[PDB]
């Protein structure tokens, strides 16, 4: 995954990273939230899911990261795939697991929609306000 | 070989029937073997002096356009570099003469000059074997340059180095220039396959190259018989025909009456040329082992420098054939050493093909040109 | 001009075709070199005959 | 593509080819091809084909058509094309470009993100293609049965590369 369209004024925001991100996460996409200190964590923080994040190289705690809420991500595939070889299905919705921050196409009542794909490799990021269904039947 | 110390008792006589032992050794004081003159010529037309101990070959990725739109903006494009790299091997070789004090007192000085001349011959034999090992031994080697290890390569050998793309042709891993004919006698099909395995990498007649095939006469005596659309060995049918060179005798010409085109040159680099097939010149190579053909590109934009690099030491004090003063000095024993240092590797991994004529199984290295098998 | 060469033909008596080779040129050049490996001598006229077959 | 040229150069008058067809002409190779033995001292009736056309290299001719090895050509396809003469002084495909010179050629456009934190730049070209001389060429596909297939590398809407 890579950022391709990002808008600094209300499309995303700066925040400090709560923990080190290792180079094993380089080029992966995660859904992210804010902890009670005001720093970025994978999955929902206290904030719920705030946005999505990609780093092109590993980064230390307390470094500043550009979280995306609205924009486009290219070279996209699910968080569990290998970056740059494994890619999304065309035309499908994508959902964050709020516990791990992992993104895949499987919908679920407690998951948060992060976007949908326009062809296999481009994700239109547009993060939902809350979970897919807060009142299951 | 005889070997050991030179001793009194190896001096057979001062004279026999009025002929001096000194005057016999004086004959051999300046002789050179006519085969060693040929081996030296083959090294000269098949090697270049290595100036750079390592080669790096980079490539760049590529991208395309997108269809435009009235309001929105394009996806972004990036590209990345990557490279292969190749090095040249290096090795040291030694020889000795040892004497007793009685021998140096009593022996003719002409025997010492004859010995020096024979070491200077054994040098030219060594370099030729190590140049031919570089081509025929289908195995990778390692070299250290500035303490970094590098791979040293033969031709393409079924390894994971992917050949460069050429004219939109994209090669895989496992590309291989050590070929087995799959039949007991050479086909036109085999010759055609082997020449095209070169020409797919560039090395074409449009690039200005000439292909040469060096073979033992047992294979040339098949190849001279290939006629267009006629059957050969192993039921192959020849897609071209063998045209004898301008100097070959008229009574060898086939049952034909005109030639479309021009006959091949009679001589190339001072070697006699038998003729050509598929625009490859065929040359009988005196050193070539029986069941093998070497196909080699020459003289284009590509292949403008010869196939094999000769690496030598960076300091002139360590280049050439050198005499070392030895460490038994003057009594009772004396010794002296000769040393030669160099090594070999191939940059143009696609610029030649080795074809072996056998019915089945994998390629064999010719015994005479295996690494570790000996020194000539 | 036309792209065809007319091949040569038999003219009543033909020189025998013999194959020139690179190997045979080495052997000929070695033989004319080896021809120098002779010493002139005194004959049987030396009081010993151990050199003679 | 060379897979078809290696068949075509073997065609000989009155002899039989791949699908039991008999050749109504022979293939005659150009000057600068590898030499060939001929049954007759005059050998050839008529004139041997040119070695080079338009800076491309010619293999030879069959039925007075010049044959060219073309590395861009997909495997099972041949393009036959008319050139020169009274018709066909003008090439097969027209390139349309915009009427105003300010909008022709490859152009750089400065991009909406300018200096900090992000920077953009764009490249644009606009053009299109059509044929007038609808009879000026033929495409032959080598397949055993059924309808013509467009080469996947050249289906319209398949890609930009």
């Amino acid at each position: 995954a890579r950022y391709d369209k990002y808008n600094p004024y209300g499309g995303g925001f700066r925040a400090p990273l709560a923990a080190d991100w290792t180079d094993a996460d380089a080029g992966k996409l995660y859904a992210v939230g804010i902890n009670n200190v005001g720093a970025v964590v994978k999955g929902a923080g206290q904030s719920g899911v705030a946005g999505v994040l990609v780093l092109t190289k590993g980064a230390k705690a307390g470094s500043i990261v550009d979280v995306m809420k609205f924009g486009e991500v290219v070279e996209f595939g699910p968080t569990s795939g290998t970056p740059g070889t494994d890619f999304g299905a065309a035309g499908t919705a994508y959902y964050a697991d709020t516990s791990t921050g992992a993104i895949n196409s499987t919908s679920g009542e407690a998951k948060v929609k992060v976007g949908h794909t326009v062809g296999a490799q481009r994700l239109i990021v547009a993060v939902a306000d809350g979970v897919v269904d807060p009142s299951p039947a | 070989n005889q070997g050991g110390y030179n001793t009194a008792g190896d001096i057979k006589y001062k004279t026999a029937d009025g002929v001096s032992y000194d005057s016999l050794w004086n004959l051999f004081s300046n002789v050179t073997d006519e085969w060693n003159k040929h081996k030296s010529k083959m090294v000269q037309l098949m090697t270049f002096p290595v100036t750079n101990q390592t080669e790096k070959v980079p490539r760049i990725g590529q991208f395309g356009f997108e269809k435009a739109s009235e309001f929105g903006v394009p996806e972004s494009k990036r590209t990345e570099l990557s490279f292969y790299q190749l090095a040249y091997d290096f090795e040291d070789y030694d020889l000795a003469f040892r004497y007793t004090w009685k021998f140096l007192r009593d022996a003719p000085s002409s025997q010492i000059k004859a010995y020096h001349n024979q070491a200077l011959q054994a040098d030219a034999k060594l370099i030729h074997r190590k140049v031919m090992e570089a081509i025929f031994d289908n195995r990778e080697r390692e070299a250290d340059i500035e303490g970094l290890p590098y791979k040293v390569y033969p031709l393409y050998n079924g390894d994971n180095m992917i050949p460069p793309e050429y004219n939109g042709t994209t090669f895989s891993t496992g590309h291989n220039h050590y070929l087995v004919s799959g039949g007991t006698k050479i086909d036109s099909a085999d010759v055609e396959m082997a020449a095209d395995h070169i020409r797919e990498h560039g090395y074409t007649e449009e690039n200005g190259t000439q292909l040469i095939a060096f073979a033992h006469k047992a294979e040339i005596q098949e190849v001279r018989r290939f006629r267009f659309g006629q059957t050969n060995n192993n039921s192959a049918v020849a897609n071209y025909d063998f045209v004898q060179s301008q100097g070959e005798s008229p009574l060898y010409l086939p049952n034909a009456d005109g030639l479309l085109g021009k006959q091949p040159q009679s001589m190339w680099k001072g070697l006699r040329v038998k003729g050509s097939y598929d625009d490859v010149l065929w040359i009988e190579e005196p050193t070539m082992p029986a069941g093998y053909v070497l196909f080699l590109a020459t003289g284009g934009t590509l292949a403008q420098q010869n196939l094999v690099g000769l690496r030598e030491h960076e300091d002139a004090a360590w280049r050439g054939l050198r005499q070392i003063p030895g460490n038994q000095t003057r009594y009772p024993l004396i010794d002296s050493f000769y040393q030669r240092s160099f090594g070999t590797g191939i940059r143009q991994r696609g610029g030649a093909v080795v074809l072996q004529i056998k019915a089945s199984g994998t390629y064999d290295i010719p015994t005479k040109w295996t690494n570790g098998g000996g020194f000539e | 001009a036309k792209g065809v060469k007319k091949l040569p033909k038999r003219k009543g008596t033909n020189p025998i075709p013999r194959d020139k080779w690179n190997s045979d040129d080495i052997a000929r050049r070695q033989l004319e070199q080896d021809q120098k490996l002779h010493l002139t001598t005194k004959g049987p006229h030396t009081g010993t005959n151990d050199s003679f077959k």
